[PDB]
RNA sequence: UCCAUUGCGACAACGAGCGAGACCCCGGCCGCGGGCGCCGCGGGACGGCCCGCGGCAGCGGGAGGACGGCGGGGCGAUAGCAGGUCUGUGAUGCCCUCAGACGCCCUGGGCCGCACGCGCGCUACACUGGCGGGGCCAGCCGGCGCCCGCCAGGACGCGCGGAGCCCCCGCCGUGGCCGGGACCGCGGGCUGGAACGCCCCCGCGCACCAGGAAUGUCUUGUAGGCGCCCGCCCCCACCGCG
């Protein structure tokens, strides 16, 4: 399955007890457009279009 | 505007939509010199021309540090040396190179107890990374080689935009995804 | 004014084969196998390294107009780091005899004029310094 | 070349309309614009041979964006001391676009200008405010620190 | 006669040289007596550690004694530059230095 | 005067007191006088006698602290004595932090 | 809530004070006055405006504006350390010494030795480099000429004056090589009363081909690279402070 890019909704936060890790709300950007949570390396804001390697993992809500 | 008096910014269009808007050619000038600070501001670095941003990773290792008057003259030497193989707008090659050299995916702890996860690259992250690998492969090439720094920049561009693992890039893109894919 | 309009270089490499050709100067040809500045190591590799000191030297006094820079200040003008030592390298000055024979020469040959303090460039050397300037544009 | 009172002892006269000022990294250019037939000239030497090679461009980069025509007609005298050679670069190019703005001066056609100018490149017209921070002790550098042998 | 007197003022802080500027320039104004020539600041400066001993990390005491010069330019009978002397105010610890 | 009150052999309490009556009633809004040193034992104490409010740093320290030490000299050996008097009114110049402010 | 007992909303507490801030020095920007020399006096910026969110304190942006939200420094609370300095001190208790002196000088020598362990640094390990000419760029702040000498330096005078890096063209060209410059043999200078100090010329040509376990500093004119000045000082910086 190659890619599927996804646009950040909301930037949830910043994780990993380093703040490194961001957590984003990310919206498939074409395809059936489920909203899921995805934990992000580097600085990363709205509108941000990502490549998710597999798309039916996601992090904790808010974690 | 033609980058080193020879190149225009006109055909140079990214064709990865979640890497265009990160990678600028609006705001080139002839000579990559810009003095604009990037430091300042999170994400003004974005509103940069790519080949500055390259510029500005050529000079590294502290020897070598400041001189982007001589990086520069290598960027130039190197964009003749793609136009001259790859008979193609280098600019262009360039914005590829950057756009392949950039993993979508990384290992990092996430609030872990050692046990890395999969996490994803920022898009501002896979253009900075991009660039440094393509930098930082040439660098390593001609440490102890007849062959010059302008060579070997052009190869690495020349290799990482079709995609070729001969880039020490691109085989550090496919390492870092490889150990996140497995972490994940 | 003219040797401004002629590039520094592309004026100082032509008046160097001038310099030799209407037999300026003439090399003493004792600082010849002499290296200037007690800051290299290796000597000139270029041979005709005199004639192309000469030319610079008089260009130098011409841009000086009635500033009349002294030969050691000329010498600080040939001033580069003395590498090659484990103490950090610093700036060292040229030798003075060679820039001193070069003034001497133009002297006699009334190029420069002598003035109070530093010689400074005489109207008749002035006259051929930017009569080559015009003809090289 | 620190800030001195010379602006009229290089040339006398000959009708300088403006004298502005171009500032960068301690290098500061005082140009002299007078109607000309579009010769400009640095430190009695043609812009076009400047000796950052690589950096002649970024010299005659505001009389591209304004365009040749408007420049023609004008003559410029610019006399750059401090700093160095970049930033002399630097400070010339923000002396002529200071200079040639200042003849169409508070006219609708100069916020056009300045406009042009500010969006090919911001800071063209306007001073970078960034200057050298000082040694503290107990570092060689500004913010530097010596290593901490123990601890 | 019709001599130039120049007058020298040297004082360490900038209001009292002021201070002596001010008279100095009132008194002379009718002798034409020119406007103060600031000189560059001499910022003496003596930077010594802070610690009598060698201990604890190296610290630095940055003292900087600025002096501050003016020059005064006055052609006139010098009788009367004498007596302008007694009539601007004095500052203690300020000096002034008539050289012909 | 405290140095050659304690010369004297006042109480080190009654000496100090009596220098910050004497500056309070000159109006300094406060007077602190540290004595220092071996005070009648062999270990070395600092008793600090204050009074009123004292400014402690800024340049204004400068202005409106007078800062004076001694070293009076007694037979166990010297104790040093720093009296500070800060006054706000000092006629040239107004604390920076106080507003005047109006009717 | 904030950089902060920085504030706000409260509240058996009610009013204060110190430190924080203010202040001070500097910088950048704009007026005014002066001027042998850029140097004197003022302004400007306050989270004010705009939009959201917040009783609030504020918060996130957007702007305009040299400059934006602690620009860099100076000062530094309270209480202590049994931290360090008696070898800075006509600071000093007490003990010792006190004309065969522990006074004060005078000659010579050490502190600078060195199987070795460790802490700052410095120069390298090369080609983004070395080497030759040419361009030439400062700032704290600042003298020069002429002649001779290979330089180093000197003589004789007088009133003055300025970097490296980098850029440009050649050369060597992946070789411990021309990388690197440790050592070591003549020699030429200097300073002083006197070298063992320093400088320089032709040799001579050490490790080091990137440094394990560890560890340190740093967010814009910052890191790093690259020069330069001053402190001490006969000479002398791989040091400190700029």
């Amino acid at each position: 399955p190659e890619p599927i890019n996804a646009r950040v909704i909301e930037v949830l936060g910043r994780t990993s007890s380093r703040g490194g890790i961001t957590q984003v709300k990310v919206e498939f950007m074409t395809g059936e457009k489920r909203q899921i949570i995805r934990n992000v390396i580097g600085p990363v804001r709205k509108d941000d279009i990502l490549v998710l390697m597999e798309s039916e993992r996601e992090a904790r809500r808010l974690r | 505007v033609a980058l080193f008096n020879k190149w225009p910014l006109t055909d140079v269009k990214c064709q990865d939509e979640s890497l265009e808007a990160y990678i600028s050619i609006d705001n080139h000038s002839f000579v990559p010199h810009s003095a604009g600070r990037w430091s300042a501001k999170r994400f003004r670095k974005a509103k940069c021309p790519v080949v500055e941003r390259l510029t500005n990773s050529l000079m590294m290792h502290g020897r070598n540090s400041g001189k982007k008057l001589m990086a520069m003259k290598t960027v130039g030497e190197a964009f003749e040396l793609i136009n001259l193989y790859t008979g193609k707008n280098p600019v262009q090659v360039l914005v590829d190179a950057v756009a392949n050299s950039g993993p979508r995916e990384d290992s990092c702890r996430i609030g872990k107890g050692v046990r890395r996860q999969s996490v994803d690259v920022s898009p501002l992250r896979r253009v900075n990374i991009g660039i440094y690998n393509i930098a930082t492969g040439a660098r390593k090439a001609a440490f102890r080689k007849v062959r010059p720094f302008a060579e070997c920049l052009a190869e690495e561009i020349m290799n990482a935009a079709a995609g070729a693992d001969k880039s020490y890039a691109i085989s550090q893109r496919n390492s870092v995804e490889r150990i996140a894919v497995s972490n994940r | 004014s003219s040797v401004t309009r002629v590039p520094a270089d592309v004026f100082i490499n032509s008046f160097a084969a001038h310099l030799k050709n209407r037999g300026i100067i003439k090399c003493p040809a004792f600082t010849d196998y002499v290296k200037t500045g007690v800051s290299r190591q290796y000597a000139p590799r270029d041979a005709d390294w005199f004639y192309i000191k000469a030319a610079s030297v008089i260009r130098h006094f011409y841009i000086s107009g009635s500033h009349s820079i002294g030969v050691a200040g000329l010498a600080r003008k040939y001033s580069s780091l003395q590498k090659g030592k484990t103490t950090p390298h610093h700036t060292k000055r040229a030798s003075c005899k060679v820039i001193r024979s070069i003034v001497s020469q133009f002297l006699g040959q009334k190029l420069l004029i002598a003035g109070e303090r530093g010689r400074h460039i005489s109207p008749n050397g002035r006259k051929m310094v930017e009569d080559f300037a015009e003809g090289l544009q | 070349d620190l800030l001195e009172r010379n602006d009229i002892e290089v040339r006398e006269r000959d009708k300088y309309t403006v004298h502005t000022l171009g500032k960068k990294k301690n290098s500061v250019a005082v140009a002299f614009v007078k109607a000309g037939k579009g010769d400009i000239l640095v430190n009695n030497v043609p812009l076009a041979l400047v000796r950052p090679e690589i950096l002649r461009t970024k010299v005659s980069e505001p009389i591209m964006i304004l365009g040749e025509s408007l420049f023609k007609g004008l003559d410029m005298n610019i006399k750059v001391a401090g700093g160095g050679h970049v930033s002399q670069i630097y400070a010339v190019r923000q002396a002529i676009s200071r200079g040639v703005l200042a003849s169409v001066k508070d006219e609708a056609a100069r916020s056009e200008l300045r406009a042009k100018l500010v969006s090919y490149d911001r800071q063209l017209v306007v001073s970078d405010p960034r200057r050298c921070e000082a040694k503290k002790f107990g570092g060689r550098g500004a913010r530097a620190r010596r290593q901490k042998s123990y601890r | 006669m019709h001599q130039k007197y120049t007058i020298i003022v040297v004082g360490k802080d900038l209001k009292l040289v002021e201070r002596y500027v001010k008279s100095i320039v009132k008194e002379g104004r009718a002798f034409g007596i020119s406007g103060p020539c600031r000189a560059p600041v001499r910022r003496l400066t003596i930077t010594t550690r802070k610690s009598p001993c060698g201990e604890g990390t190296n610290t630095w005491h940055r003292f900087e004694l600025r002096m501050y010069k003016r020059t005064f330019w006055v052609t006139c009978g010098g009788n009367d530059i004498s007596t302008i002397l007694s009539k601007t105010v004095v500052i203690p610890g300020i000096q002034v230095t008539v050289e012909v | 005067n405290l140095r050659a009150k304690l010369e004297e052999a006042m109480p080190i309490r009654r000496a100090a007191y009596s220098i910050i009556r004497t500056a309070m009633r000159a109006g300094a809004a406060g007077c602190e006088v540290i004595v220092a040193g071996k005070l009648r034992a062999q270990r070395a104490r600092a008793n600090k006698f204050k009074e009123g409010c004292l400014i402690s740093t800024g340049h204004p320290k400068r202005i409106f602290l007078a800062e004076a030490t001694r070293h009076i000299k007694m037979r166990q050996g010297v104790i040093g004595v720093k009296v500070r008097i800060y006054n706000p009114n000092i006629r040239g110049a107004v604390m920076p932090d106080k507003i005047e402010i109006g009717a």
